[PDB]
């Protein structure tokens, strides 16, 4: 019950912090992603 | 046309000459058809020689000089410069543009400024675009008379409209945003 139990929780841990520091690849994308959709902002101003 | 026409035996050095050369370009220059049978033309009769008098009173002749300057536009080869002539700096330009706005884009070619008031500067552009441009794309070369003013008269008509009062920059937007507010209000 529990050998397994240790067996999966270790890959589901290195599952769980992958996708952190994942997001947290996105969300640094995001920030720089975040300056292009105010670039996208200036670009509307300038549509509108 | 300083350097042709020092080349042909006139010499201007000074920047007053410069001034009387200028004036030169603007009466008697003009943009061929055809540039080579201009020439052949030009070796082979005097038809397109003229008469200028400057301001001391001598009568010089200009020759083919007249199509040779104006030329550079198309071939600034002539000035030595590694850049495409004006039509092909449009074509680009048109295929730099999407495609579903490229026929457009060929049906409303507009010639502005005052470099553009040479004779005949529409027709070889309209020439050059057409043998550029693909065979299904109608090309229309757009000259207004006054083109030498067009910038202004846009300019007027854009700060007499109405609808653009709301487009102005106010002291008020200034001095909350910055000289910035540029960037936000003009485009």
């Amino acid at each position: 019950w529990l050998s397994a139990d240790f067996a999966q929780e270790r890959r589901w841990k290195r599952g769980v912090a992958r996708k952190v520091v994942r997001m947290v690849i996105r969300h640094h994308e995001e920030q720089r992603q975040k300056e292009e959709r105010a670039r996208r902002e200036e670009q509307a101003k300038l549509r509108r | 046309l300083m350097k042709i026409l020092t080349e042909r035996g006139y010499s201007f050095t000074t920047t007053a000459e410069r001034e009387i050369v200028r004036d030169i370009k603007e009466k008697l220059c003009y943009v061929a058809l055809d540039f080579e049978q201009e020439m052949a033309t030009a070796a082979s009769s005097s038809s397109l020689e003229k008469s200028y008098e400057l301001p001391d009173g001598q009568v010089i002749t200009i020759g083919n000089e007249r199509f040779r300057c104006p030329e550079a536009l198309f071939q600034p080869s002539f000035l030595g410069m590694e850049s495409c002539g004006i039509h092909e700096t449009t074509f680009n330009s048109i295929m730099k543009c999407d495609v579903d706005i490229r026929k457009d884009l060929y049906a409303n070619t507009v010639l502005s400024g005052g470099t553009t008031m040479y004779p005949g500067i529409a027709d070889r552009m309209q020439k050059e675009i057409t043998a550029l441009a693909p065979s299904t794309m109608k090309i229309k070369i757009i000259a207004p008379p006054e083109r030498k003013y067009s910038v202004w008269i846009g300019g007027s008509i854009l700060a007499s409209l109405s609808t653009f009062q709301q487009m102005w920059i106010s002291k008020q937007e200034y001095d909350e945003s910055g000289p910035s507010i540029v960037h936000r209000k003009c485009f």
